[PDB]
RNA sequence: CCCAUAGUAGGCCUAAAAGCAGCCACCAAUUAAGAAAGCGUUCAAGCUCAACACCUCCCAAACAUAUA
């Protein structure tokens, strides 16, 4: 099967959010949880980072990472860890077009993410609509 | 109850065509 | 026509293809019978047109396996229905009382035991339904209900 | 053009959608 | 508010004076309340008759027992039981005229819609419900959509224009052809052949 | 009698029987039909236009490739410059009596995947089917000369 | 494991019908009677075949007589009971064994020609929530020893228990009171693991293993380097972790007679502060502050205490466990 | 049941039935539902092949030309062959 | 028949509610895939579908084929 785990950087092993999802495959929780921490400690912590894990039948894990969400980079960029209760209509945050272009290059270089389009144009048009369905608001 | 079979369909429809005849040559 | 050969070593063998007449005086039909020149007066005591549409166990045969029009091979089922059970057809086995166009299936049919008034009356089940429209050569009206 | 279509597309998407909502 | 009003039995202000229950009320198909408004979806009275705040009770029951008041609204657009239907004295002589009031219903014809839906909901889902309340109807009916009730009127334009009889009801009938002026009722030239007393036969074509 | 009560209303044998006569008959068929018998357009010009455009085209029967190995190929496709595209048959056929090219018309022919480029990139390609057991490339065309699989295999080799 | 939701059914009337004499049988009761373990000795937890019926009355007609008198249904289970009707709230509240729960309905009769009525048999809706599947649902984390825990701290050996549900039956465990009895608690079904350390052997039995109305969060209460898990999930930050778990999941449940367990406790000793380390989480809110009088960050403050398993010292731990399998009984 | 040969070459004229069977209910799309398939393309020539050939494991081998056969009948002759 | 990835475990509320617990926008990256339409899910994971590759003992007896 095929999992997809957004586990945070800091805390690999929580208690709701971490072994009731995909556990049940099989698999060593502490092993997991360890590799979870070698990739965090490997990447800049401070922000949540999702994983690919790459599970098999014969209890082999291959923890793949790829980038911090991009709603989530735009949140801490922003500098509200709060989003809008109704997007639209309440702008929590404005969001320049240097910082836009900065994110979806930081997400256009990862691989796990698969975010791989020839031009940087379309990554920006789908970085503004990530930003367009939370409380951010693009400038200029 | 009653019904009408196709021997009443021929000969009302004779009855229908004199009828409608005689409305067409009195036209006139 | 496709064989499988079997002995394990199992193959599946192209043989023996069936071919169609050399002229067709009725081409680009919808129906096969429009494409045969058959639109109404095929007949439930024909062998040939049972022949050419009954598979060799008894089967039935699919429009497309056909290639007849949907009217047309649900025609080409009812006449396969009649001529199965009227004891003309027995190339297609699987493994007394005598007959004239029996349409509905024999072991279920209730027995009519109560004769209903001659202003209300039911009728015996008489004839095929598909045939409704078949190509009559006369001017006597074709029955349904005897 | 490419949007314009991708739109058509969405749009004809969710009245089959809204078409099997009563399935 | 997305549910179905009740109807009361009578309204507050009562009918002082006596009144008949005349057929042609009911007798005809009805022009008014015949297409959709503001709905996707109804029931087309395929009969006529009069409904009372019993068979319209039984109709808001049957809707606000099942509807999503979120997605599917229904407003009944018949009105309230109004025309006031009497009943004499039990054991007494027989003839004599009419006494007091005895309950109110309000009489529709062939082909009012009775109650509007619409939101965020389609007619396939309804249908059921619609089914069972059109057999439990005191009218016959029809549950059509928006586009159902379009199907059924091209329909009906391609039967009439596809007749091919050497002889109609009109052709016989309203040039009065062959004496059937000995049976054919005045109000005959308006159904067309179509309306037969409290039998509604949209079926001939 | 009533007018109407629980049972049907009386109707005259005059009645149904002018009704009978009014027996709205249908239309009577003579030969019966049963047994007898934009995006399209934008979709031609950019075919045409990269047909036009590249030098080196070929096209593939590759269906087998599934959706990571589709990406797989659109990745290596991406590293050495090869435009991967696919459109309807029924389009291309147009498009290719369009565009004028005899021999390209019986190969596309069920599912089909064009590969159009300057330079030619078709060893990668080559090299993915040798990895996955699969012989896809059938029938190219590159700098106007229709090639085979065996033709397309000398040119990669 | 799950709740039980049955219809008992009682004692039906007689017949006749001789001109002299009456009627036959009565109507009689429902009862609900918790036993101890032993009761799930026998297996009669998976027995559930739509309830079970009682006898009816009896008429005589040789030569005047009356009939029999009907009959009563009591309703046990494996382990603990907690009986509901159909109101929507429960009469009694208890877990612990000996307690009865009965539900009357009778007097019956017999039909028309001599002494008269019309009816048939009598029947309620009694609805049984045995509170998880023994006393209460263990959710260890990822250096659960619970099993092994409960080994060390109690001398008696830990079972095969079932429970009157539509899912498998979970493993249950022996824990001694040292007062010459001995409860029981209920861990996750089949091999357990503990429900937070990726483990619940099902997704429909991690489900029920969540169900569970009393919860038990087992943690390591020894150090992070010394816990036995590599790596360990640190005991402040995984404990922390299931606690606001626990407490958000309902604040109903958090102000009840809830619990965490205390494992891991077979490395420390009576000086490493094992005791004191669960008392400093127990007497606090979950967190590092202690005591909060008005601004507090969750739903109450002061909370539970704490259950201690692998029993170590004699600072009172066997009647501290004593003490929460009593109240983990309550309910 | 082991390996295919499945023989196709641009030599003759190009059967569409023979180009089915190989991209679709052969290949690796096909390889979900047997996984010990191991198929392959052969582009050696035999001379108005459309082979698709098959070599199972219990020595059975299998060859359906295949040029008139159809990919549909082809298909089911293989699934008859692996059923045995 | 077939095919179903990705920003993404869309955001607020929510232990988590991942398209499917309640709301707001429903954009958008690939030829072409609804910020999700009937399932299933504690949450997930797994099914499809839309969009792309392909195209009182009933009571007549009876008979359909002979030119209104």
């Amino acid at each position: 099967g095929v999992i997809r785990a957004i586990v945070r950087a800091g805390l690999a092993m929580p208690g709701p959010p971490l072994g009731p999802v995909l556990g049940q495959r099989g698999v060593s929780i502490n092993q997991f949880c360890k590799e979870f921490n070698e990739r965090t400690k490997d990447i800049k912590e401070g922000i949540p980072l999702p994983t690919k894990i790459l599970v098999k039948p014969d209890r082999t894990f291959e923890i793949k990472i790829g980038q911090p969400t991009v709603s989530y980079f735009l949140k801490a960029a922003a500098g509200i860890e709060k989003g809008a209760r109704q997007t639209g209509k309440e702008v929590a945050g404005l969001v320049t077009l240097k910082h836009v272009y900065e994110i979806a290059r930081i997400k256009a270089q990862d691989e796990a993410f698969a975010l791989q389009d020839v031009p940087l144009s379309s990554v920006v048009r789908s970085i503004i609509g990530s930003a367009r369905s939370l409380g951010i608001r693009v400038v200029k | 109850p009653r019904f009408v079979s196709l021997r009443a369909k021929q000969n009302m429809i004779r009855r229908l065509e004199i009828e409608a005849e005689n409305h067409y040559w009195l036209s006139m | 026509f496709r064989e499988v050969v079997e002995t394990t070593i199992i193959e599946g063998r192209i043989t023996a293809t069936p071919k169609e007449s050399p002229n067709p005086p009725n081409p680009s039909g919808q129906c096969p019978i429009c494409r045969w020149n058959l639109k109404h007066k095929y007949n439930y005591d024909d062998v040939l047109l049972l022949s050419q549409f009954i598979r060799p166990h008894g089967g039935m045969l699919p429009r497309k396996i056909t290639g007849l029009c949907q009217e047309e091979h649900r025609k080409i089922e009812e006449c396969v229905k009649m001529a199965h059970r009227a004891g003309l057809l027995p190339n297609h086995r699987p493994r007394q009382l005598n007959r004239y166009l029996t349409r509905w299936a024999p072991g279920s049919v209730k027995p009519i035991y109560k004769k209903g008034p001659r202003w209300n009356r039911v009728r015996m089940p008489v004839g095929s339904p598909l045939l409704r429209d078949n190509v009559c050569y006369s001017r006597t009206p074709w029955k349904l209900y005897h | 053009s490419r949007e314009y279509w991708r739109r058509l597309r969405k749009q004809n998407i969710w009245r089959h959608n809204r078409l099997s909502k009563n399935k | 508010k997305p549910k179905l009003r009740f109807i009361e039995r009578a309204p507050l202000v009562p009918k002082v004076r006596r009144e008949p229950k005349n057929l042609s009320d009911i007798r005809g198909p009805s022009t008014e309340a015949t297409e959709f408004t503001e709905g996707n979806f109804a029931i087309l009275a395929l009969g006529g008759g009069y409904l009372h705040w019993g068979h319209f009770e039984m109709m808001r029951l049957t809707i606000n027992r099942s509807m999503d008041p979120k997605n599917m609204f229904a407003i009944w657009r018949v009105p309230a039981p109004f025309k006031p239907i009497t009943r004499k004295s039990v054991g007494h002589r027989m003839g004599g005229g009419k006494g007091a009031i005895d309950h109110y219903v309000t009489p529709v014809k062939a082909g009012r819609l009775v109650v509007e839906m619409g939101g965020r909901c389609e007619f396939e889902e309804v249908q059921g419900f619609l089914d069972q309340v059109a057999h439990k109807l005191p009218f016959a009916a029809k549950a059509v959509s928006r586009g159902t009730l379009e199907k059924m009127r091209k329909d009906q334009e391609e039967r009439e224009r596809n007749n091919q009889n050497p002889w109609t009801f009109e052709r016989i009938a309203t040039a009065n052809m062959l004496g059937i002026r000995k049976v054919l009722s005045p109000y005959d030239l308006t159904h067309k052949g179509k309306y037969w007393g409290k039998f509604y036969m949209p079926k001939r074509v | 009698s009533k007018a109407v009560t629980r049972h049907r209303r009386v109707m005259h044998f005059q009645r149904q029987k002018l009704m009978a006569v009014t027996e709205y008959i249908p239309p009577k068929p003579a030969i019966h039909p049963s047994c007898l018998p934009g995006l399209i357009r934008l979709l031609r010009r950019e075919i045409a236009a990269v047909f036009q455009d590249n030098r080196m085209i070929a096209v593939c029967q590759n269906v087998a490739l599934s959706a990571e190995d589709k990406l797989l190929m659109r990745h290596q496709l991406r590293k050495h410059k090869i435009l991967m595209k696919v459109f309807p048959n029924q389009v291309l056929k147009p498009f290719l009596e369009d565009s004028k090219y005899q021999n390209l018309l019986p190969l596309f022919v069920g599912h089909n995947m064009l590969l159009v480029s300057e330079e030619p990139k078709v060893k990668e390609m080559v090299r993915i089917l040798r990895t996955v057991p699969f012989l896809p490339l059938l029938g190219g065309c590159i700098d106007d000369t229709i090639l085979s699989r065996q033709g397309f295999i000398n040119y990669s080799k | 494991i799950d709740k039980l939701r049955l219809f008992t059914r009682g004692g039906s009337g007689g017949m006749g019908y001789p001109r002299l004499g009456g009627e036959g049988g009565k109507g009689g009761d429902v009862w609900v009677v918790a036993q101890n373990r032993m009761t799930l000795k026998q297996l009669k937890d998976r027995y559930p075949r739509k309830r079970f019926v009682a006898g009816v009355g009896a008429n005589s007609k040789i030569s005047a007589l009356k009939g029999s008198k009907g009959k009563d249904c009591e309703i046990p289970v494996p382990v603990g009971i907690s009986v509901t009707d159909e109101n929507g709230k429960i009469i009694g509240e208890l877990n612990k064994e000996n307690d009865r729960i009965l539900v009357a309905q009778g007097g019956l009769g017999g039909k028309l020609l001599t002494n008269f009525l019309p009816l048939k048999g009598q029947k309620r809706i009694i609805h049984l929530d045995l509170k998880l599947i023994a006393d209460v649902g263990l959710v260890g984390f990822p250096n659960a020893g619970k099993s092994s825990l409960l080994s060390c701290v109690s001398h008696a050996k830990p079972a095969i228990a079932d429970y009157a549900f539509t899912t498998l039956k979970p493993e249950l465990g022996k824990i001694m009171y040292s007062d010459f009895k001995q409860i029981s608690v209920a861990d996750l079904p089949g091999l357990i693991e503990g429900a937070h350390m990726n483990k619940g052997m099902g997704h429909k039995f991690l489900k029920h293993i969540e169900r569970t109305r009393q919860l038990l969060f087992v943690v390591d209460i020894s150090g992070f380097q010394l816990s036995s898990h590599t790596q360990y999930r640190t005991a402040f930050e995984t404990i922390i972790l299931l606690t606001k778990e626990l407490e958000l999941y309902k604040e109903e449940l958090q102000t009840k007679p809830a619990l965490l367990a205390v494992n891991k406790m077979d490395l420390p000793d009576a000086q490493d502060k094992f005791h004191e380390l669960m008392s400093q989480l127990q007497n606090p809110k979950d967190f590092l502050h202690l005591f909060e009088k008005n601004m507090i960050p969750e739903r109450t403050v002061e909370f539970q205490h704490i259950i201690p398993i692998s029993a170590v010292t004699g600072e009172g731990i066997e009647e501290l466990k004593n003490c929460i399998r009593k109240s983990l009984d309550e309910q | 049941v082991k390996q295919v040969r499945v023989q196709f070459c641009p030599f003759e004229k190009n059967v569409e039935s023979t180009r089915t069977f190989l991209q679709t209910v052969s290949s690796e799309k096909v390889r979900s539902t047997n996984l010990n398939c191991s198929v392959i393309a052969d582009v050696r020539h035999d001379g108005s092949e459309p082979c698709v050939d098959v070599l199972f494991g219990d020595g059975h081998r299998l060859i359906m030309r295949g040029a008139h056969l159809t990919a549909l009948e082809m298909l089911t002759a293989f699934a008859s062959h692996i059923r045995a």
